[PDB]
């Protein structure tokens, strides 16, 4: 699921790719961690939850 | 307790400030104060 996105992903549009997002100004480039995390995150479907 | 009241808190530059280890959380949100507190941990 999304989370970090630059603006409010239009009506039925797909945002139908994986790239990591950057967040406030530190810069990326490829690594995650200080304003840098991966927009697309594992949910994990426990039935039991 | 560092309360604080009636100021201008940017955490704008504190967030965007490369400096730090873990911001686990602004400047169009007020509030009546923040107790900012202060100690180190291991």
């Amino acid at each position: 699921y999304r989370l970090f996105r630059k603006s409010n992903l239009k009506p039925f549009e797909r945002d139908i790719s994986t790239e990591i997002y950057q967040a406030g100004s530190t810069p990326c480039n490829g690594v995650e961690g200080f304003n840098c995390y991966f927009p697309l995150q594992s949910y994990g479907f426990q039935p039991t939850n | 307790r560092k309360r604080i009241s009636n100021c201008v808190a940017d955490y704008s530059v504190l967030y965007n400030s490369a400096s730090f280890s873990t911001f686990k959380c602004l400047n169009d949100l007020c509030f009546t104060n923040v107790y900012a507190d202060s100690f180190v941990i291991r």
